[PDB]
RNA sequence: GGCAUUGCCGCGAAGCUACCAUCCGCUGGAUUAUGGCUGAACGCCUCUAAGUCAGAAUCCAUGCUAGAACGCGGUGAUGCUCCACACAGAUGGAUACGAAUAAGGCGUCCUUGUGGCGUCGCUGAACCAUAGCAGGCUAGCAACGGUGCACUUGGCGGAAAGGCCUUGGGUGCUUGCUGGCGAAUUGCAAUGCGUGGGGAUAAAUCAUUUGUAUACGACUUAGA
RNA sequence: CGUGGAGGUCAGUGACGAAGCCUAGACCGUAAGGUCGGGUCGAACGGCCUCUAGUGCAGAUCUUGGUGGUAGUAGCAAGCGAAACCACAGCCAAGGGAACGGGCUUGGCAGAAUCAGCUACUGAU
RNA sequence: AGAACUGGCGAUGCGGGAUGAACCGAACGUAGAGUUAAGGUGCCGGAAUACACGCUCAUCAGA
RNA sequence: AUGGUGAAAACCAUCUAGUAGCUGGUUCCUGCCGAAGUUUCCCUCAGGAUAGCAG
């Protein structure tokens, strides 16, 4: 149904959007999460910034460069959030992981092709009105992460060279609109119209 | 000792690099960031300290300075840095076309069996009314946030043998980068001079790789804070004079100085102590920020400058003073 | 001075090397404890529930050290030629606004607005493509369009641009409409770009030399 | 079901290759094992009805013989050259009831190969 | 702590309880098909990101 | 213990395969049946004398 199937997690849950997309490549459906940053958790965030240091004090012992590597970048920090479902040891599971790419923001070749959404993982379809809920962003620059900055200007650059296309394209679906409007009524068209169409 | 400086290990150069540069201000216009030279002996120097509120307010004091061997040096290239997600990234660099044969050594480490085919079908890329050139600057003059400047040392201006001129990174502090890119296109294969960069009494830092011993020695260190005396210029003749002493004299000891030649160039003498030693490489990049206390606040008056022979002993300045104490001696007549 | 398990003594550069000496040893955010501001719950009050201001040697960056030996980029240098051989899952289409969700699209009027009027959503169950030997060979009509392909004009894309648009001309196709032929026997299913040597020219290593480097390597050098 | 020998029998098989030995070969039997092809071999051997026994092995710090890892190591006061020892391997965290964690469960992770210090660790290719 | 009573393991695999002497289900020839137990259905993990009524914000909720 | 050999307390050869209230090991397949964990005195400690369960 898409070879590709590019999601966009500004406003997901972590959780959610994960295992759904584990699912999914487990089920050889290769996938590509975008704008990773502008995900969402839940609960204040003074949580997740717990619920993360204590991730963060983790460390081997005898030689903390052998332990628990704690990845700040955000596209990261949400991929860990995934291979936790996955068995990623087992070659099927390699295989998936191997399925995946998450960027941070929106890189071509991407930025150029549609995304879209998983329905059953939105904070505005999942959270009860009114409630905290992180924002990635802040989470991940709280404790590392070196280019919020970068990402964000180098983004609002990618919504203008767009909006300015939409425009061109919304401008020229308003003549179709028309062409057919136009075009329509006449017969052959009477037809479909019964026929449905 | 020190847990910081770990892993105490030796360094990848002789020509250590600056890891940060000094932020921005845009509001200026298009100025150099650090300035390369070589390391060169220890003079001594007594001055008048016009420090208000002090022990020695007035007073005459002794201390012990560097002076370091700044030729002026040449631009050869510029490159441009993207910001990523993933710290900055270089794009392109961009080159002079008419390079140096000492810059031209640089890439080679036989020189004498190359066949000396170092810039050629990037030459004849130049070889029109740009097209390919000015591609490449259009590309650095649409991205690219941070822009750096290529250039090498006038190596045979030098007394070293080394001849291998030694290139380095220069970012530009002046904002706009259209005006980055232009200013380094009016200044390829322009020759940047020492007193061009930075003045007397400024707060400066300087890089080296220090004194190996046997491991022990030979990393790379960075000290912060120190005020730069004396710029001074070659062609000028009496820099050992000061606006006191007045005596025409060069800064160099009598017979050179201690391992190293004549100082037939600029100069700077900075305060204290540089780390490396003679014959060694050093940037001096410019203080990061405004680093104003009354440490930077006073503008110095050079009372006088020592230049005897540190070979062995000194108790004269020029040869002038020998004959003037010793009289005449047997060989002479 | 031939010699003295390094003969004694006077002093000494080079080195071994030391609080036994000299120099150097940083600024922005975000907080805790607390002090507040606006202000409910609870027709008063209240630093708090929804917000917000300040603030610890804290925290995290800046700076500093190392650079993933399977992390990446830009740039310089010619790989070229002569013979002999070898050959983790495509199956119509990833079908580009952003933001909000106690709100939003789209269309219209303009009084250019947090403006008015109209209209949509309740799933992509859509949209666009879709007929021909796995897609042929030939005849018109009507359109002046659509579409493929090799070229050309101009423009844009640096985040991983490595692509997307356009102008002109040429050449196919057109199922937009009407035709004229061929399909069997496949027998009632079994999907139907490296080698091994030459030549020519770029470079690297070894050997030599140097020492700022050194357990050995490595590293810095110099030499048509 | 199998082994050594005995009586009987198959007018059994057999230098046109018996027995044995192998074999990424085939068949039969739930199995003990039996049968066959191919290769190697060179002189005896097997089925059937019975008899008889010094009859079937993974162990005994088993006995005998042979051969490894250790190891080109310690060593001899470039060459020569052991032995002790050896179920098997040797990353951490947490749980695994029982002064049991080394194999399991759930995680962190993990690139070939190797030398040197006190298998980590410093460092070096 | 002691006494008596009936089971479980002992001589006993199998499904489940993350993992297990004492829990839960189930006493085993070799298979094919169907239906279940105990336990479960976000993903690792086969199975409803099922339906319906309410409740819960926790500065290391809760299961 | 018997008999012998050596010597500023021994060894050799037989009796002797000595005696064990024990330690380690015990060699093919399949099928079928299948426990006991204990009653009472001999006193028990040791070995049994019996009943119980399986034929």
């Amino acid at each position: 149904v898409e070879p590709v199937v590019v999601i966009d997690g500004k406003g997901h849950l972590v959780g959610r959007l994960a295992s759904v997309v584990a699912k999914q490549l487990l089920n050889g459906q290769k996938i590509v999460v975008v704008r990773a940053e502008e995900l969402n958790i839940s609960g204040e965030f003074f949580r997740n910034k717990l619920k993360y240091h204590d991730f963060l004090r983790k460390a081997t012992a005898f030689n903390k460069t052998r332990g628990p590597f704690h990845f700040r970048a955000p596209s990261r920090i949400f991929y860990k959030a995934l291979r936790g479902m996955v068995s990623h040891k087992t070659a099927r599971g390699k295989a998936a992981l191997e399925r995946l790419k998450v960027f941070e923001g929106i890189p071509p070749p991407y930025d150029k092709k549609k995304r879209v959404v998983v329905p059953q993982a939105l904070r505005v379809l999942r959270l009860k009105p009114g409630r905290k809920y992180t924002t990635l962003g802040k989470l991940s620059t709280s404790v590392g992460w070196k280019y919020e900055d970068v990402v964000a200007k180098l983004e609002a650059k990618r919504k203008v060279s767009s909006a300015e296309y939409y425009a061109k394209k919304r401008a020229f679906t308003k003549k179709v609109a028309s062409a057919n409007a136009t075009a329509a009524e006449s017969d052959v068209a009477k037809q479909l119209a019964a026929l449905g169409y | 000792g020190h847990l910081g400086f770990l892993p105490r290990k030796r360094a990848a150069s002789i020509r250590a690099r600056v890891k940060a540069f000094p932020k921005d201000d845009r509001s200026k216009p298009v100025a150099l960031t650090s300035f390369l030279g070589y390391k060169a002996g220890m003079t001594t120097i007594v001055r008048d300290l016009d420090r208000p509120g002090s022990k020695f307010h007035k007073r005459e004091v002794v201390e012990a300075v560097t002076v370091v061997d700044t030729p002026p040096v040449v631009v050869v290239g510029v490159v441009g840095y993207v910001e990523t997600p993933r710290g900055l990234r270089s794009l392109t660099t961009v080159w002079a076309e008419h390079l140096s044969d000492e810059v031209k050594r640089r890439f080679y480490k036989n020189w004498y069996k190359s066949k000396k085919k170092a810039f050629t079908k990037y030459s004849a890329k130049y070889a029109q009314d740009g097209a390919g050139i000015e591609r490449e600057l259009a590309r650095i003059k649409k991205y690219a946030s941070v822009v750096r400047v290529l250039v090498h040392t006038q190596i045979r201006k030098t007394p070293l043998a080394q001849k291998k001129a030694h290139l380095a990174e220069i970012q530009l502090n002046g904002g706009s980068i259209s005006e980055k890119v232009d200013w380094a296109r009016e200044h390829f294969e322009k020759t940047v001079a020492v007193d061009s960069v930075f003045e007397q009494n400024e707060m400066i830092d300087a890089i080296a790789v220090t004194k190996g011993h046997g491991q022990r020695g030979y990393h790379s260190r960075t000290s912060i804070n120190h005020k730069i005396y004396r710029v001074g210029k070659g062609d000028d003749e009496a820099n050992g004079a000061t606006s006191f002493d007045r005596t025409k004299k060069t800064i160099t000891p009598m017979g050179g100085f201690v391992h190293y030649g004549e100082i037939k160039n600029d100069f700077i003498m900075v305060k204290g102590c540089i780390p490396g030693n003679r014959k060694r490489i050093v940037t001096l990049r410019k203080s990061l920020y405004t680093n104003t206390s009354r440490k930077a606040l006073e503008e110095v008056s050079l009372k006088w400058i020592d230049t005897a022979s540190k070979f062995g002993k000194g108790r004269f300045q020029t040869p002038a003073e020998k004959h003037a104490f010793m009289g005449t001696l047997k060989k002479d007549l």
